[PDB]
């Protein structure tokens, strides 16, 4: 015979724009994250430079 | 279309946050420095976070007359 389609036809293929929104790139979870990172870092820095200043008092 | 600050102050601030974000939030951050100076330091003294004493950067000479020591003399050598 010839090259013909299957008896019931081929199934539908995906052709529409899919592009699904992910939480990883939405602004609200990222804004919250960047903020907690800077707040944790600012707590760690405020403790370190206090200790550094006290080490300097002992050195002097 | 775009608002006018001196006609609608609150309405301009929303447009600027949405339409000129880098410029708007620059003036916001710059104002936070002046605020943080005004606010945290009094609250710190409320919670009892006393500022550390300054470290010495010169020999710490005590005030008053000399103490008239006796000890460690040439005879002891
Ligand atoms: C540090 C420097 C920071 C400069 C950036 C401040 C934001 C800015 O550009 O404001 C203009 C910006 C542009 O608004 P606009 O309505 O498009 O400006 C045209 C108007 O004719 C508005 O014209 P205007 O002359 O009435 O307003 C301009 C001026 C306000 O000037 C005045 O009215 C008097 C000048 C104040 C000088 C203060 C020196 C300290 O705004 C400021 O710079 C206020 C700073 C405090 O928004 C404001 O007016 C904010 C005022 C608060
Ligand atoms: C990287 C790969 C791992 C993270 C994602 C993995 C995952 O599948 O997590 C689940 C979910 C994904 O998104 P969602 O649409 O909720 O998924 C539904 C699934 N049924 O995950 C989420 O919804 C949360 C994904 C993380 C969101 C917060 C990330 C914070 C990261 C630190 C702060 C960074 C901010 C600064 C970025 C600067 C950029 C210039
Ligand atoms: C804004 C950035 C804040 C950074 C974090 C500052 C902080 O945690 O300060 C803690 C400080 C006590 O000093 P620390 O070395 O942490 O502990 C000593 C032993 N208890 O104690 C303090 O100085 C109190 C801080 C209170 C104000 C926190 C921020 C308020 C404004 C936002
Ligand atoms: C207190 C409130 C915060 C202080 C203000 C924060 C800074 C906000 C952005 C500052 C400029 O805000 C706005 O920027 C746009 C830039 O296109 C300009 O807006 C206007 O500019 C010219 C007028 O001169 C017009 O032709 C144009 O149609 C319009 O966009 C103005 O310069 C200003 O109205």
């Amino acid at each position: 015979p010839q090259d013909m389609p299957p008896p019931g036809g081929y199934e539908a293929v995906q052709y529409k724009r899919n592009l699904p929104s992910r939480g990883l790139f939405r602004p609200r979870p990222l804004l919250a994250g960047a903020a907690v990172l800077m707040l944790y870092g600012w707590y760690k820095l405020v403790k370190g430079i206090r200790e550094q200043n006290e080490l300097a008092r002992e050195k002097m | 279309t775009t608002p006018r600050f001196w006609s609608t102050p609150l309405k301009y601030c929303r447009w600027a946050a949405r339409e000129r974000p880098a410029l708007f939030f620059s003036v916001v951050i710059g104002a936070l420095g002046p605020v943080t100076l005004a606010t945290v330091p009094p609250l710190r003294r409320l919670i009892g976070d006393v500022d550390a004493a300054p470290i010495p950067l010169t020999y710490p000479i005590p005030p008053g007359p000399r103490k008239q020591l006796k000890g460690y003399d040439d005879d002891t050598e």
